[PDB]
């Protein structure tokens, strides 16, 4: 990525929950739900030197929220030139189009999918 | 392969941007490809619309979307400025504009009424 | 065991001055302008709170440089501009004109046939 993005305060998406996901602003520690559950289920004087990596697993939170964010609100356009804005709503009919469905399927059935796509997250 | 001898549709690839075409040569013990891409810039901000209702039927946009030329709603393509009139073969109908949310207003130009529009005059 | 630890030195390039910059590993700086990191003990520069992007890193988010007298500065490292978009259910980025730009890119092939 080439530039730091930070998600909107707006939580309207089309139905869509993103929340498990993006960080909340109450850790010291920028960090989300998922991220946590990551984070836990992984668990000298001879020369051993163990050097720390260079970035840290907060700046590794910030790029990744930063490229979330991103897709989130500018769909693949920040991959290619300047980030564009967009709906999400009509994104997921951007990328419903690009597998030989309709957007209309979509913009019928858009509770629907947003209702699936939550109870899978 | 993917970007000399055709046009990848795999972004983040071959250089940054939209990939066109690339152009090997020579290296000692190596290559140097030179991509071209399609890097957009120039933008302004635009409402947008999901869909039009004209009739009680919906139109959903064939390509692209519907933009912004100030407050109207025209239409044009989703990765270059250029708008157009509302005509039918740029969209297409299908179903009741009820259950389309955020769905705006707009009326519907057609191209076969104005040249049947010539034979009632007469 | 009595603490040890690998010795490193920070510098710009001979081509511009000879000031250095004494990193000490795994090890704080109570045994040895004085700076302390997670790295270890760093001495002979100066913590800015201003955020740039890396030159060299050191450790932990830390990167130093040598800009203007002149002398060895170091901070924790940025991630570029902060930068958001404004984000609503009927707004979108459409772009009108463009540009094309040519990057380099190089991947090494071969070596040499060594016998
Ligand atoms: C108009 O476009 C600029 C360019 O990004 C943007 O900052 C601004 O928020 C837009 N206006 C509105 C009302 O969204
Ligand atoms: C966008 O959200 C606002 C919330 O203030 C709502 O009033 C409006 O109807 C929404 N418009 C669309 C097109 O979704
Ligand atoms: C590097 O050193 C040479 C000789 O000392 C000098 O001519 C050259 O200008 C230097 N490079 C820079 C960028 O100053
Ligand atoms: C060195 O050990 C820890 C790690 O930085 C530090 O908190 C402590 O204060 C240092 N020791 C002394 C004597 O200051
Ligand atoms: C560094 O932080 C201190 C407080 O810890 C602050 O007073 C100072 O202004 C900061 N330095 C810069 C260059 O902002």
């Amino acid at each position: 990525v080439k530039q730091i993005y930070k998600t909107p305060p707006i939580k309207d998406f089309g139905g869509f929950n993103f929340s498990q996901i993006l960080p909340d602003p109450s850790k010291p520690s920028k960090r989300s739900f998922i991220e946590d559950l990551l984070f836990n289920k992984v668990t000298k004087f001879n020369g051993l030197t163990v050097l720390p990596p260079l970035l840290t697993d907060e700046m590794i939170a910030q790029y990744t929220s930063a490229l979330l964010a991103g897709t989130i609100t500018s769909g693949w356009t920040f991959g290619a030139g300047a980030a564009l804005q967009i709906p999400f709503a009509m994104q997921m009919a951007y990328r419903f189009n690009g597998i030989g469905v309709t957007q209309n399927v979509l913009y019928e059935n858009q509770k629907l999918i947003a209702n699936q796509f939550n109870s899978a997250i | 392969s993917e970007c000399v001898l055709g046009q990848s549709k795999r972004v983040d690839f071959c250089g940054k941007g939209y990939h066109l075409m690339s152009f090997p040569q020579s290296a000692p013990h190596g290559v140097v490809f030179l991509h071209v891409t399609y890097v957009p810039a120039q933008e302004k901000n635009f409402t947008t619309a999901p869909a039009i209702c004209h009739d009680g039927k919906a139109h959903f946009p064939r390509e692209g979307v519907f933009v912004s030329n100030g407050t109207h709603w025209f239409v044009t393509q989703r990765n270059f400025y250029e708008p157009q009139i509302i005509t039918t073969d740029n969209t297409f109908v299908s179903g009741n504009c009820d259950v389309v949310i955020g769905i705006v207003n707009n009326t519907v130009y057609d191209p076969l009424q104005p040249e049947l529009d010539s034979f009632k005059e007469e | 065991p009595c603490s040890f630890g690998g010795v490193s030195v920070i510098t710009p390039g001979t081509n511009t001055s000879n000031q250095v910059a004494v990193l000490y590993q795994g090890v704080n700086c109570t045994e040895v302008n004085v700076f302390q990191t997670r790295a270890g003990c760093l001495i002979g520069a100066e913590h800015v709170n201003n955020s740039y992007e890396c030159d060299i890193p050191i450790g932990a988010g830390i990167c130093a440089s040598y800009q203007t007298s002149q002398s060895i500065i170091a901070y924790t490292m940025s991630l570029g501009a902060e930068n958001s978009v404004a984000y609503s259910n009927n707004s979108i980025a459409i772009p009108t004109n463009f540009t094309i730009s040519v990057t380099t890119e190089i991947l090494p092939v071969s070596m040499t046939k060594t016998s």
